[PDB]
C-alpha cells in the first residue's frame, strides 16, 4: 500500500480504537478515557496496537487494525482522576422515601505524544 | 507589510518530556486522638519508605498537628487536594494516598457525553463548507 | 516611450534596472564566480570541510540596502549568525569550570559589531558586499560597520544553515585563533581602556 | 500521480436528511487500504502543506511532483474582481520628467482645479500614480482633516459604534 | 541569664550564610527538594546537587538602602548575603544565549522565511520571561518566602533553604494593595527564570563533552515541545501588494483576484469566494461577506502559504530571499 502521500504530509491524524471507543487525536491532544486503568501508571506509555484510520487532509490509510510498521502512535498516561460527584435523587410519586444514587465515576487521561509515519 | 501580534507558548506535559503532576505530599497526624489512629500506624509501618523508594520525584512531609488527620497533596499546576482521613485504616490511608498520587492537580468536573478528546491544534481537514463540498445539496 | 529614468532621483517612477544594481565597488550584480572562490578562499572554507553554494555566498555578502532588498537578503541568516555567534564566544569565555568571566568588557568587544566590520576589513572582503551608500562620500557613517558585522554573521548562519553546528564551532574556533578575531577583540578592549 | 480509490466522507444513514448524527459515520467502515479523500473545505487559514501551491514549494520538496494542491477551478471562466486597470491592460511608463514635475506644479498650486482624477485624464495615467508623484499644498490637507472632523462630529452615537464595528471587523480580515 | 538567645540565633545565621558561601555537596545531597526536583526533570547525573543549589541562587550581594524604608514599602527580610563567585549570574547568561540559538535555529528550520519581526515574536513566546517563569513555577522551584528568624524559631536545617530559591525578595510587597515598584532583580517572575535558564546551563556544562547535544535535546522536549500556532502571530497592512512583490520577485505572472462562486448577493451576510491566480495556478483561495474582504484574504492567504511553508527533513535545507519589502 503506497503510503507516501502521509509520509510527506505535517498535519497527520489517527483515529485509534481503546475497547472498540474510537478516539480522533492529532499529537499534543490530551484524550480523557472514561475508565480507571489498571495495566498502565502515571507516566507509562501506551503503543496504540488499534488505530483503524490514518488520515492527511486529501489522503487516508484506513483498515482494520493496519500494520504497526506503518506507525508510531504512542500515548503517554497523564492523570488517573474522577469526573466531579453528583446525587441523582431517586424516588417514586406518593413515596416519602428517596434513594440518593451517587455518582463519581473515573477517568484516565492520556497525551498523544508521538503521531508518526514509520 | 508583515506585523507580528504577540502570543505565547501553550504547555504539552507529555509531548516531549513528562513532568510528573504530583510533587508534594503531606502526611499530618496528631499524637492524641483516636481518629488519626490509622495514619499513625501507616506512619510507623514502613510502607512510607516503600512509597518513597518508588516514587522519588515527589516529596513527603510528615507534620504534627491537633486536629483530625491530613494528606494534603501538592500537584504541577498550583492547586492542592486535601483528604482528611479521618478513622480511617492503614490500608484505606495508603489507598487514599495512592489516589492522590494518581490524579493530576486539575479540578474536577462534569463532563458531557462523549467529550473525549481535548486539542489546541487546528482541525488537519478544513472545517466543512457548503460551496467546497463533494456533493452539492440539491 | 517607455521611460526608465536613470537621474538622481524623480520620486516615482521606475529606474533602469541596470542603474541600482551596481555596488559602490561597481561590479554589476547580475555579472560575478571568481568573487565566490576568492571569498571561499580568504574564509578558508576548505580545512574545516565547509561547502556553501556560490547563491549562498552572494546572498551573505548582500545587504537589505541593496536593491531595496529585491535580490536575496541577507538579514535572517545574520540574525541566526549573531546567536549562534555570540553562545560561541561564550563557550570560549568559559573554556579559558568557571563561569565568572561572561559578563565583562572583553567578552563584549569579541561579541560587537564594530570588531566584526574591523575585522572583515582586515581579511580585505569589502570590495565584494552589494548594499547601497546613505551619501557615496561621507566612511563608517554611511552604517558601514553596521553592514559588515551583519555580513559576518550572515556568513556564520549560512555555514550553520548548510552544516550542522558542529562544523560551524569548527569554523568559529579556527577563525579565533589566539596564533592569528579575538586577536582585534584585544585591541578594541586597549583601545577602550585608552579613551 | 497515484491511482488511488477516492471516496466521500460517507454515512450509512441519508446524508440529506442526517449529516450531523455522528453514529451513521462511525457505523460505516470501508474495505483496508489507501483512499483519496479530498476536503470538503476551503483553504483559507490553513498552512498544511497539501494546501500549498506548487509556485510557492522550493525546486526539490518532493510534494511539487506529487498531485495534491488540485487546481479544481479554471482561470479562465472566473471573472476579475475588483481589479485595477492597469491589470487589465498593462501598465505604462509613458510619461517623463518634464511632465511629472508640470504635474507637481499644477498640485502645488490649485487643488481643487487640478485635483487627482483630473490630472490622471490628462496624463493618461493613474490617480494613485500621481499621488505618488506629488503632494499638495499642506493647506489643502489640513483642510480637508478639518472636514472630516466636522463630519465624524455630525454623526450620531450609533453610526459612530458601527463604523468602529467595521474597522475591527477590517482588522480581523487580515489576520487568517 | 542561662540562655544568651540572639547569640545562638547569631550562630545559626552565621551557619547558613557559610553554607550559602558553600553549598557544600553532603547538605545538598540531604536536602529533599533538590533530590526531588533532580529526580523530576530526569537531570544527568554527572549534574551534582550543589551545581543544582547553585542555580536556585540568585546574586545578592549588599542589602539595598530600599529596606531601610519598610514604612516606604518595602522590606527585605528573607535572604542572606550570597557569594560573589558562587551565584547563578555567569551561568544564566549562558542558559540565556543556548535557549536564543537553538529555540531559533529550530523555529528557523520548522519555518523558512518567516518574516522576521514574526520570527522575533515567535521566539519570545518560546522564551519571554513570563514563559520562563511559568515553567519553573511547574517544575516547583519555590520560592525564599520566610524570614530567618522565623527559620531559625521553626528550627529547620539549611538543606530546606538550598533546595528553595534565593534572592532578594520583597517580604511585604503586595500587602494593603501597596506595590513597591523596583528593578528586575527584585521581581519573583525574573528570578524564576533565571533558574530555568541556570539549570540548563548547568546541564550543559555537565554534558558538553560525553554528550554534546543532550542539552538541546532536553530542551526540545521541555521549551519546545510547547504549542505555538504560527498562524495566529502574523497581520498584514495591505497585503495584495505585497503578494503583488512577491510574485514579482520571484517567477510569476502578475496576481489576479477571481470570483470563483457566489451566494447571497444582497443580503445582510453574503458569501464570496475568489481565489488570487497567477496564470492557471491558484495562489489563495479566500472567503468574505464582501467581495473587498474577500479578495483581502486571499492576498493574505497566498503570503500565508509563501511564509509558513513547512519543509521536510529529507530536504536540502531551504534558506529564502528574506522578507518581501513594500
Ligand atoms: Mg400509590
Ligand atoms: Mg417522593
Ligand atoms: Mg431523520
Amino acid at each position: 500500500t503506497d503510503t507516501t502521500p502521509l509520509k510527506l504530509s505535517n498535519e497527520l491524524y489517527a483515529i485509534f480504537k481503546i475497547h472498540n471507543r474510537p478516539y480522533l487525536v492529532t499529537e499534543g491532544d490530551r484524550v480523557i478515557l472514561p475508565f480507571k486503568l489498571k495495566q498502565a501508571e502515571v507516566g507509562d506509555i501506551l503503543n496504540m496496537t488499534d488505530v483503524t484510520t490514518l488520515g492527511s487532509r486529501n489522503y487516508k490509510l484506513v483498515g482494520h487494525p493496519i500494520n504497526t510498521s506503518l506507525y508510531t502512535l504512542k500515548a503517554t498516561v497523564v492523570g488517573k482522576t474522577k469526573r466531579a460527584f453528583q446525587t441523582r435523587e431517586v424516588t417514586k410519586r406518593r413515596n416519602r422515601r428517596v434513594r440518593h444514587a451517587k455518582s463519581k465515576g473515573d477517568l484516565t487521561i492520556l497525551r498523544i505524544s508521538e503521531l508518526s509515519m514509520n | 507589510v508583515v506585523k507580528a501580534i504577540a502570543r505565547n507558548s501553550i504547555g504539552r506535559n507529555g509531548v516531549g518530556a513528562f513532568v510528573f503532576p504530583c510533587r508534594k505530599i503531606t502526611l499530618q497526624f496528631c499524637n492524641w486522638g483516636g481518629s488519626s489512629e490509622g495514619m499513625r500506624k501507616f506512619l510507623t509501618s514502613k510502607r512510607l519508605d516503600k512509597w518513597g523508594q518508588e516514587f522519588p520525584w515527589i516529596q513527603f512531609e510528615v507534620m504534627r498537628k491537633s486536629g483530625h488527620p491530613l494528606l494534603r497533596a501538592e500537584y504541577t499546576n498550583g492547586r492542592e487536594k486535601v483528604i482528611c482521613v479521618r478513622n480511617l485504616n492503614i490500608d484505606n490511608v495508603e489507598n487514599k494516598l495512592k489516589l492522590l498520587k494518581d490524579s493530576d492537580g486539575d479540578i474536577l468536573r462534569r463532563r458531557t457525553k462523549n467529550d473525549n478528546v481535548e486539542s489546541l491544534n487546528s482541525s488537519v481537514r478544513g472545517i466543512w463548507s457548503p460551496l467546497h463540498a463533494a456533493k452539492r445539496h440539491r | 516611450v517607455i521611460y526608465l529614468h536613470k537621474g538622481p532621483r524623480i520620486n516615482g517612477l521606475r529606474r533602469d534596472p541596470e542603474s541600482y544594481l551596481r555596488n559602490p565597488s561597481g561590479v554589476l550584480f547580475t555579472e560575478v564566480k571568481e568573487c565566490q572562490d576568492k571569498v571561499r578562499s580568504i574564509l578558508q572554507l576548505p580545512k574545516y570541510g565547509i561547502n556553501l553554494s556560490n547563491e549562498l555566498i552572494l546572498q551573505c555578502l548582500t545587504h537589505k540596502s541593496f536593491a531595496h532588498g529585491s535580490k536575496p537578503y541577507n538579514e535572517k541568516l545574520n540574525l541566526l549568525g549573531a546567536q549562534f555567534l555570540k553562545l560561541q564566544t561564550c563557550i570560549h569565555s568559559l573554556k579559558n569550570l568557571q563561569f565568572s568571566n561572561l559578563g565583562t568588557k572583553f567578552a563584549k568587544e569579541l561579541t560587537s559589531k564594530n570588531t566584526a566590520c574591523t575585522f572583515v576589513k582586515l581579511h580585505n572582503l569589502g570590495p565584494f558586499i552589494f548594499w547601497k551608500m546613505r551619501d557615496p562620500i561621507k566612511g563608517h557613517i554611511n552604517g558601514e560597520t553596521t553592514i559588515f558585522a551583519s555580513v559576518l554573521n550572515a556568513f556564520i548562519g549560512a555555514i550553520l544553515s548548510t552544516n550542522g553546528s558542529e562544523k560551524a564551532a569548527k569554523f568559529i574556533q579556527g577563525s579565533l585563533l589566539d596564533k592569528e578575531h579575538s586577536l582585534v577583540n584585544i585591541a578594541n578592549e586597549n583601545v577602550a581602556s585608552a579613551k | 500521480q497515484f491511482g488511488f480509490p477516492k471516496t466521500q466522507v460517507t454515512t450509512i444513514y441519508n446524508k440529506t436528511k442526517s449529516a450531523s448524527n455522528y453514529k451513521g459515520y462511525l457505523k460505516h467502515r470501508d474495505a483496508p487500504g489507501m483512499y483519496y479523500q479530498p476536503s470538503e473545505s476551503i483553504a483559507t487559514g490553513s498552512v498544511n502543506s497539501e494546501t500549498i501551491p506548487r509556485s510557492f514549494m522550493a525546486a526539490s520538496d518532493p510534494r511539487r511532483g506529487l498531485d495534491m494542491p488540485v487546481q479544481s477551478t479554471k482561470a479562465k471562466q472566473c471573472p476579475n474582481v475588483l481589479v485595477g486597470k492597469s491589470t487589465v491592460n498593462g501598465k505604462t511608463y509613458h510619461l517623463g520628467p518634464q511632465e511629472i514635475d508640470e504635474i507637481r506644479k499644477l498640485r502645488l498650486d490649485n487643488p481643487q482645479k487640478y485635483t487627482r482624477k483630473f490630472l490622471a485624464a490628462k496624463y493618461g495615467i493613474s490617480p494613485l500614480f500621481v499621488s505618488m508623484v506629488s503632494k499638495p499644498s499642506e493647506q489643502h490637507v489640513q483642510i480637508m482633516e478639518s472636514r472630516l472632523q466636522e463630519i465624524q462630529s455630525r454623526w450620531k452615537e450609533k453610526r459612530r459604534i458601527a463604523r468602529e464595528d467595521r474597522k475591527r471587523r477590517k482588522l480581523l480580515w487580515y489576520q487568517a | 541569664l542561662p540562655e544568651s538567645e540572639l547569640a545562638k540565633y547569631k550562630e545559626y545565621y552565621q551557619g547558613l550564610k557559610s553554607t550559602v558561601n558553600e553549598i557544600p555537596e553532603s547538605v545538598a545531597s540531604k536536602s529533599p527538594s533538590l533530590r526531588t526536583l533532580h529526580k523530576r526533570l530526569q537531570l544527568p547525573n554527572e549534574l551534582t546537587y550543589s551545581t543544582l543549589s547553585r542555580c536556585l541562587t540568585c546574586p545578592s550581594a549588599k542589602l539595598p538602602d530600599k529596606i531601610n524604608n519598610p514604612t516606604k514599602g518595602a522590606a527585605f527580610v528573607n535572604t542572606v548575603p550570597t557569594n560573589k563567585y558562587l551565584d547563578n549570574h555567569g551561568l544564566n547568561i549562558m542558559g540565556k544565549n543556548l535557549l536564543s540559538y537553538h529555540v531559533t535555529k529550530s523555529i528557523i528550520q520548522k519555518y523558512p522565511r518567516l518574516p522576521t519581526v514574526v520570527l522575533n515574536a515567535a521566539v519570545n513566546a518560546y522564551i519571554s520571561e513570563a514563559v520562563l517563569a511559568h515553567i519553573a513555577k511547574y517544575w516547583g522551584i519555590e520560592v525564599e518566602t520566610t524570614s530567618v528568624l522565623s527559620r531559625y524559631l521553626k528550627m529547620e536545617p539549611f538543606e530546606f533553604t538550598l533546595g528553595r530559591l534565593k534572592f532578594f525578595n520583597n517580604s511585604l510587597n503586595s500587602k494593603d494593595g501597596i506595590e513597591l515598584i523596583t528593578g528586575k532583580n527584585f521581581s519573583e517572575t525574573s528570578a524564576l527564570a533565571m533558574s530555568v535558564r541556570s539549570i540548563i546551563a548547568a546541564i550543559w556544562a555537565v554534558t558538553e563533552q560525553k554528550d554534546s547535544q543532550a542539552v538541546y535535546r532536553f530542551i526540545d522536549d521541555h521549551i519546545m515541545s510547547r504549542k505555538l500556532d504560527i498562524t495566529k502571530m502574523f497581520q498584514f497592512e495591505q497585503p495584495t501588494r505585497e503578494l503583488a512583490m512577491l510574485c514579482r520577485r520571484e517567477g510569476l505572472e502578475k496576481p489576479v483576484s477571481k470570483l470563483v462562486a457566489e451566494s447571497g448577493r444582497l443580503s445582510k451576510s453574503p458569501v464570496f469566494i475568489v481565489h488570487v491566480f497567477s496564470g492557471e495556478e491558484t495562489l489563495g483561495e479566500g472567503y468574505g461577506s464582501s467581495l473587498k474582504e474577500a479578495k483581502a484574504r486571499a492576498a493574505t492567504d497566498a503570503l500565508m502559504k509563501w511564509y509558513c511553508y513547512e519543509p521536510l527533513a529529507q530536504q536540502e535545507p531551504v534558506i529564502d530571499p528574506g522578507t518581501v519589502v513594500v
